């Protein structure tokens, strides 16, 4: 049946490309706020540690081909980011924590260069996949 | 001489031979049946003669005595096809598939499941003689449709349906007339079935205009649900190939005597052209060309002459409640 795995090559081009249009509108809210940063002080630390742990899952995901499971983390991955959205930094920062997060911020962001990286070969390998199978389509219809 | 004919060696004797194997007269025999109901028209049968005189595992294949096609097919053995993305190679005799010409090699009958592994298609030598045989059919669909089987074809639906039949040859329109429009759908490789159709407008048109090529420009459209259905089955969207907006006008005002374009400009027509075939088959989509109405009968015998897979339909044939995109552009 080729062409109804042409049809799931086509269907997830489109997911891996609308998640690396979303992966560039959280490229710019993170580095944003990565500048901005050079009891309720626990739940700060972890509300940006969620956010460094899910990007590492996507790009696990990523290096291990579990393209499937990459589109069912990146709904967790988006609402983790929202989360840090509605909540502000608490005002109790200290240089220590502060240069922390910093640093888990930072790791999100060489973690998305890489993901975006292998999320575009990715799409590179499905044009040829489909180009691939509509022609050898038509040598089964010639010789079938 | 004969239609269509084909020769062959001793080797293929069995496999043409009601005797013993003969598994090349049933698929020729499916290869013409198909053919009639799906292009509408019965092909010429097939002569088959042997030839001890030609080399043992040879065959030809001839149009009215000229020679069309030959090959060679080992009855014990299976044609492995590379089609471009097999690993490794295969011992056997290294050889080119008929229908494509890509490379290929006859393997040993030991060797199927290892050639499907590493990518190759694996081809039984008697499919291999009826697919050329079956692919060279399709090529020359408008050659073979001569004058004889024009008034074969009339007559077999005079009698279906001869309230139209009766009035139309050869009064409005005469046989040859008739004959040459059924050669130009053929020729674009869009069937003949609804003879109903293609006469019921052939009478509305025929008082008007008597340039077969320009009727079959209205038969076209009047086939519009065939021709769209053909290559874009079902109701999604449909994906062609168009020109930039400034070459379309470019083409228009060529034909409209405002001036023509540089005959290099020409050459960039076909490659742009082959590259949209190209870009068109890595999204999945059919290679098809949409144009103007004005510009579709120059660029289709423009184009498919160098490119023959490439389809060439106008906007006024595709039908209205369809969704187009174009994801392709020339120029």
């Amino acid at each position: 049946s080729i062409d109804e795995t042409v049809a799931r090559y086509k269907a997830q081009f489109t997911q891996l490309d609308t998640m690396m249009s979303k992966l560039n509108n959280t490229s710019s809210y993170l580095t944003q706020q990565f500048t901005a940063m050079n009891t309720s002080t626990v739940e700060f630390i972890n509300r940006w540690q969620r956010i460094a742990l899910l990007s590492q899952s996507l790009l696990e995901l990523a290096q291990r081909g579990e393209w499937d499971l990459l589109l069912q983390q990146e709904v967790s991955y988006l609402q983790s980011i929202e989360t840090v959205m509605e909540k502000q930094t608490p005002p109790g920062i200290t240089r220590s924590i502060q240069d922390m997060v910093a640093g888990y911020i930072k790791q999100t962001l060489d973690n998305e260069q890489l993901l975006k990286g292998l999320l575009q070969q990715r799409l590179d390998e499905l044009s040829s996949l489909i180009g691939q199978s509509t022609r050898q389509k038509s040598l089964n219809n010639a010789y079938g | 001489e004969d239609s269509l004919g084909m020769e062959v060696g001793y080797r293929l004797i069995p496999m043409v031979d009601f005797q013993q194997d003969g598994e090349l007269l049933g698929r020729i025999r499916s290869i013409r049946k198909k053919f009639a109901q799906d292009m509408g028209f019965l092909p010429p049968v097939v002569h088959i003669r042997d030839n001890m005189d030609l080399q043992p595992a040879r065959y030809r294949i001839l149009m009215k005595g000229v020679e069309i096609g030959s090959g060679d097919a080992y009855p014990g053995r299976w044609l492995a096809i590379n089609p471009g993305t097999a690993a490794g190679t295969l011992p056997g005799e290294k050889t080119v598939d008929p229908a494509f010409g890509l490379d290929a090699i006859w393997i040993e009958s030991a060797l199927k499941e290892q050639a499907q592994i590493q990518g190759f298609t694996v081809v039984e030598a008697s499919t291999v003689v009826a697919t050329h045989l079956n692919h060279l059919i399709g090529q020359f669909s408008a050659e073979l449709f001569g004058r004889q089987e024009a008034q074969q074809l009339l007559d077999r639906v005079s009698q279906e349906m001869p309230k139209l039949t009766e009035d139309l040859v050869p009064g409005v329109v005469t046989l040859t007339t008739l004959h040459k429009v059924l050669q130009n759908l053929l020729a674009e490789k869009v069937p003949i079935r609804d003879m109903r159709t293609i006469l019921e407008t052939l009478a509305e048109h025929a008082p008007l205009q008597s340039d077969p090529h320009e009727l079959t420009a209205v038969v076209r459209v009047a086939l519009g649900r065939a021709i769209t259905q053909q290559w874009f089955p079902g109701n999604e969207e449909v994906q062609v190939i168009g020109l930039d907006t400034a070459l379309e006008r470019l083409l228009l005002q060529a034909l409209q005597g405002g001036g023509g374009l540089e005959p290099g400009l020409a050459d960039r027509l076909l490659a742009q052209t082959q590259e949209a075939l190209s870009r068109q088959e890595m999204l999945g989509a059919p290679p098809v060309l949409l144009v103007n109405h004005a510009l579709r009968p120059l660029l289709s015998r423009f184009l498919r002459r160098s490119l023959p897979q490439l389809v060439v339909l106008s906007n006024l044939e595709l039908s209205d409640n369809r969704h187009i995109r174009m994801t392709a552009t020339i120029g």
